[PDB]
């Protein structure tokens, strides 16, 4: 049996082995507390170390998860990834069993047959709503790139997010779980052979986010070293609150509250069962959030955009990207059987996008001029594609280069890449292309066990080489914050290039691997450019 | 086992005349930005004029700290951002050939001049700063390519956890040695 | 010995022969008068019919020219077309002998060896201030396609389109010329073999705004039937003159006039010897025309855009069209010897453009945006490439399609053509593609003789086959008012299709002829839909 | 020889039961834009309601003129771009089985209607309209597509210089007799 020591205790994993013959099996311990169970007098307060045990503690299932609702909930299909929306009743299963007492992580270490392993932490999310670390198996990815893996469970929607503006509820908290689960591991991972200097933070989606939220926060200092946001950052619409005390009053007001001083608004839900803070329905404007982080002057110290602006973050190594057809789920629906959008449809969605965006002409016409094709303006497949990109990039891809020529603009070795390859479902329509969370499987390496519960899709030959080519990327960064160095591609003269602002060197990732500059220049610097001339 | 407020000396480097320079070169994949600096350096000299260390961001970026003598009066001057910001001890004079001890420290805006035990002179903004030094390049002791190079003795600089001489002492594969640069031993 | 009876008398015609042994021979008649002198008390008023006489008349000689000034005059060589501003000492020996009494047409009747001709009328115009129809060999053309080409003299300038916006002068002189000289035409040219019911008016340069400004005015009804505007509109802001009142009030001034009532101040300049008036120098703004055709609810009834729009003008069979690379010389003396705009004198390019066009900046911004390559946005030679497409498309492309867009609306039989080939000379940089008046020598059929004084390239073999592909097409659209009908082209399917604004179908005519969809729509639709939304 | 002032008619065509139809139809690439038109029709009849002509503009394009009767009244209604325009002879009454001869004119937005001798109906309006009726592609004798089919005689059609009826008659290459139509000659 394989027993660590930690600074709090002992525990015992359990092995695994690898649908995969190649693989060597992995030791994970699952459910490992990172801190103390934020909750009573706890809750709506950063969390605190976790309590120590005169015991062997078995670490091999999963705890319960934060409490979250996914089901009769909301559920912003346009921010949560495909592959999620996609079949939540497997989803489900991984979160039927909640609690707030939640604040657990999960190793996955690698066996073999000398020297700290790198360790990659995964910070998942898909609107700060809902979610698992637990979805995500860490085993493939440790055991392919020998590096330990950590995927976490921080605090969730209101428990995790609810703020008054105030020192009432000052928010954030799931970010200081997350800082929290960072502490412990840099303390004692070394413990199973972890690296404390060469920890990656990473996350998909909300996950992005919050790792570029961290890299922005004077808390993460000195406790990892480099980041990969995939498509995620921290200067979309919906990646911070800019109104919590708004939503913390409707709320309270939900759940039967004196919505009068802001600490009766605390005390009275500090005090209130969770599941009716959870089944509540307090939807925000269209693209926006009504429960994630929040600029705090403290946690998140200013607008995630002024900070960038103004270089006030630290050295990271970073790696971002985006994926082809991001914003699958903004036109799923609008589509036609014929797989086209009608003129009229479109009209209307540009016109309700910009005024959700921006307010309340000359912008709604200069964006709907900049996406139409005037060569046939009445091919309809035509207008879905362009529409379907005016979503993907205005939501993902002018922010994460805004963000990579913000940090590499100061100093910090940038990668790029865009993601233009995926795995077809039956529960995709065959003209998307890779949507929302489609590099998730590869990065996990999914496809060099085939098909999961998870992941049903009939991943090819191709798939489980990608994944190959992704995972030695992703685990050379975290061992040299260079995607190139220790483990080559065998991509020849293929070498991911640094990303700066003079060419914007990207690397295209797909069956036909190459590197490019500027990526979508045109559209990029409509929105990061000439957009902004046309405000007041 | 460094301290800041621990003297920094005792590698002690001859800076004679003709110029010369030690410089500290960070990896370009690692060089720190930095929400505090603290600088402590034991020197020697008579100089009237000189540069004895400067700290440059990488290419494209005005942000730098420098410690220079002029008019014997040891001072810093540093930017981060916004403006060139200057701190200097006027209250007396540090070129009189012995031993001293000038700490430098930099919160954001704010900063802090000592020359040994003297008050220390305190620099606070009347409104908030930029409070980061971003991506740090070289450490340039010396002062040659400021065209003023300094001439006297260097015990010890100690940089943000970094005793710069020492790791020259240690022939340290980033540390390069340039010039009128003597190693005095003991004994 | 040619001679043929009008109804004024009697005049003597003399042979020409082509410098091609393929051409049967042509009679010309040359300084045919179509007017009484506009003298004296005359001047400033609408053209009479011409005197009658008792004798054989000879038409044997040019007569002058009407009264100009090209070389120490400001020549607007953004106007005017390359031939012309290249080798104006040839085009001076045209014009050395002038007069007032100046209004008169030649006349090319080919040779037989049965049925009314058609006959083309052509209406040159640089800027309005100079020129002849002397300049333009209508022998070739008449010889190759059979039919009667005429060109015409009108007033020009101040003498040709004074206006005080009063009755004092009523201005569009040189355009009722044009009138008079159609009456004269169709009322005589049966006396040549000419047939009245099938004239085709043409025009390149401001001849094309002439032709153009002529199907929008009630007097040409019944005197034509067709129009080929090249490189010429109605809508360009140098077509029409909106401040003609204080042009006039300027001009009267300068010579030493009271400029006290209109009356007074036509009566003072009526008097003037014409040299006065034409070494006077009267600076418009940059892209405007201060003597020109006027608005004067008569000839020319409203602003040719309303009218346009209303679909106020008779159908006509119309053909349009515009040149590769027509602004030439807006950026030919910007380019600095490696043949590329640097990024300072493009903003400023751009910035005075806009600023003269259109006044006092999103629009500004807008336009470099939507003019700069982001893909090399550093590469110097594409500055100057989208720097003269930036031009070209604002004062050609935009204005010939919306013209194109509004006539086929309105049922007029229409055909558009983009002319991409030329014969490049020593005289113009060899990056240069087809300039403005670049298409004249191919339909005047100048590569069928080989260089002249006038038009010296050296042309290829490739050019003389254009030049009868596009002689066939013209001669084709006078025959019938369709450029494919009776000459077919030995193009199989290579047919000429109609333009209509459902896929706007044109011709690109170069050595590689086919025919498009949707001409530089992007940029056209910029500026025909998306550029009014930026106005106030 | 045709004269707008000349009775229209004497090519007569009987118009019975089940309805009937001639058409003129301009060629596509001829089709006539007018900035006056000039109709007077040879007619009689006892119907309370028909549609004796249409002129009608190409596709995707508005322009157009009816004659018809409307209880036993006599009208027109055209549109030249802005809008609808209505004239009509209610002075008096027209389906009595007797010949007449009305007249329409049009000059811009200006309009005329005349019965017989009767009273000149003017139409003038109270600002500039458009003045032009644009390609007009055919004429359709009869008001059968209409769904109020003209039942009677008409002895000519003059149209802008065109007497309809007459090339009708002559079996001109673009006319076309559909239906209850016959052209009963003389003697
Ligand atoms: C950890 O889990 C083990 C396994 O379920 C538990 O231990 C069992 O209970 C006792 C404790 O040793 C023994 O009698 C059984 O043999 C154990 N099961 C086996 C086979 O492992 C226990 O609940 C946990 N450990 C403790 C004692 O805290
Ligand atoms: C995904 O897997 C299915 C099997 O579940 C593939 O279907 C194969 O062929 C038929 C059709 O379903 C089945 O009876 C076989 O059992 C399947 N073969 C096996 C064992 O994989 C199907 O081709 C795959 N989907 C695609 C086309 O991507
Ligand atoms: C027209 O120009 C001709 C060209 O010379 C003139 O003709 C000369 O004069 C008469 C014309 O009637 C002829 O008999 C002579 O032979 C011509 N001279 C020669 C030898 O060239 C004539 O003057 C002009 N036409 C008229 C008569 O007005
Ligand atoms: C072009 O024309 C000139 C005469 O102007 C001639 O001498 C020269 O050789 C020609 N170039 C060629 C050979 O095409
Ligand atoms: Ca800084
Ligand atoms: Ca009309």
């Amino acid at each position: 049996d394989p027993l660590v020591t930690t600074n709090f205790g002992k525990i015992r994993g359990i092995k695994k082995e690898l649908n995969n013959e190649i693989l060597g099996p992995v030791i994970q311990f699952l459910g490992v507390p990172y801190a103390a169970p934020p909750t009573g007098e706890h809750r709506f307060q950063p969390p605190e170390p976790p309590s120590p045990w005169s015991d062997i503690r078995n670490a091999t299932q999963f705890a319960p998860v934060c409490p979250q609702n996914i089901i009769d909930g909301r559920l912003p299909e346009v921010m949560l990834p495909v592959w999620f929306t996609n079949n939540l009743d497997v989803v489900s299963s991984y979160v039927q069993d909640q609690s707030e007492d939640c604040l657990y992580l999960n190793i996955y270490v690698p066996t073999e047959d000398g020297g700290p392993k790198p360790v990659m932490v995964y910070i998942h999310g898909g609107s700060y709503m809902e979610g698992t670390g637990n979805l995500y198996d860490g085993s493939v990815l440790a055991s392919y790139g020998n590096v330990i893996v950590i995927t976490v469970n921080y605090r969730l929607g209101v428990l995790g997010f609810l703020s008054t503006g105030d020192q009432a509820a000052k928010g954030n908290y799931g970010l200081l779980d997350l800082i929290q689960a960072l502490r412990w591991t840099s303390e004692n991972i070394g413990f199973f052979g972890g690296d404390p200097l060469r920890i990656t933070v990473f996350g998909s989606g909300a996950g992005g986010s919050c790792v570029n939220l961290l890299t922005l926060s004077h808390y993460s200092e000195g406790l990892f070293q480099r980041a990969i946001a995939q498509s995620g950052t921290a200067l979309s619409s919906w990646a911070v609150s800019f109104q919590p005390a708004k939503y913390a009053r409707i709320l309270a007001t939900k759940v039967g509250c004196q919505v009068s001083d802001t600490v009766e608004l605390v005390e009275c839900l500090q005090k209130k069962p969770y599941k009716e803070l959870v089944d509540q329905d307090v939807q925000p404007a269209r693209y926006h959030i009504a429960f994630g982080p929040v600029i705090d002057g403290d946690v998140i110290p200013d607008d995630p955009q002024i900070l960038m602006e103004q270089g006030e973050f630290l050295n990271y190594d970073i790696m971002l990207g985006v994926n082809q057809g991001e914003g699958l789920k903004f036109v799923e629906n609008i589509v036609d059987s014929d797989d086209g959008v009608s003129a009229s449809d479109f009209d209307f969605a540009v016109s309700n996008f910009v005024d959700n965006l921006y307010g309340y002409d000359v912008l709604r016409e200069t964006i709907k001029f900049m996406y139409t094709d005037w060569a046939d303006r009445h091919n309809p497949e035509t207008r879905r594609k362009t529409l379907l990109a005016l979503f993907t990039d205005h939501q993902w891809v002018a922010p994460a280069v805004a963000t990579a020529d913000l940090h590499s603009n100061f100093g910090s070795p940038t990668y790029f890449y865009a993601f233009y390859h995926h795995c077809q479902t039956d529960q995709v329509p065959a003209w998307a292309d890779a949507a929302h969370g489609d590099e998730v499987p590869y990065v996990l390496g999914i496809p060099m066990i085939g098909p999961t519960e998870l992941f049903p899709c009939n991943f090819s030959k191709n798939d489980v080489m990608l994944s190959a080519v992704v995972m030695t990327y992703w685990t050379n960064f975290a061992k040299t914050g260079d995607p190139n160095q220790p483990v080559p591609q065998d991509f020849e003269e293929v070498a991911w290039t640094r990303y700066s602002q003079k060419d914007q060197l990207y690397l295209h990732i797909g069956l036909k691997p190459r590197v490019k500059e500027h990526y979508r220049a045109n559209k990029v610097n409509l929105w990061l450019e000439l957009v902004p001339h046309l405000h007041n | 086992h460094s301290a800041f407020a621990a003297d920094p000396g005792h590698t002690t480097y001859i800076f004679s005349k003709g110029g010369g320079q030690i410089t500290y070169k960070w990896p370009p994949n690692d060089r720190p930005s930095t929400r505090a600096d603290r600088l402590a350096i034991g020197f020697s000299t008579v100089q009237k004029e000189a540069v004895l260390v400067r700290v440059d961001s990488s290419s494209g970026l005005g942000d730098y700290l420098e410690l220079h003598i002029h008019q014997g009066k040891i001072g810093v001057k540093f930017n981060v951002g916004t403006d060139d910001i200057a701190i200097e001890e006027s209250n007396a004079i540090i070129n009189d050939g012995k031993y001293h001890v000038v700490r430098f420290t930099r919160s954001g805006g704010n900063a802090t001049l000592q020359v040994d035990s003297w008050p220390v002179i305190e620099r606070y903004p009347a409104g908030r700063q930029l409070t980061i030094f971003n991506s740090q390049a070289t450490i340039i002791i010396g002062g040659k390519e400021q065209g003023q190079p300094f001439q006297g003795q260097l015990s010890g600089l100690y940089y943000n956890g970094l005793k710069v001489l020492n790791m020259a002492a240690e022939n340290d594969a980033n540390i390069a040695i340039v010039g009128n640069v003597r190693l005095v031993g003991e004994v």
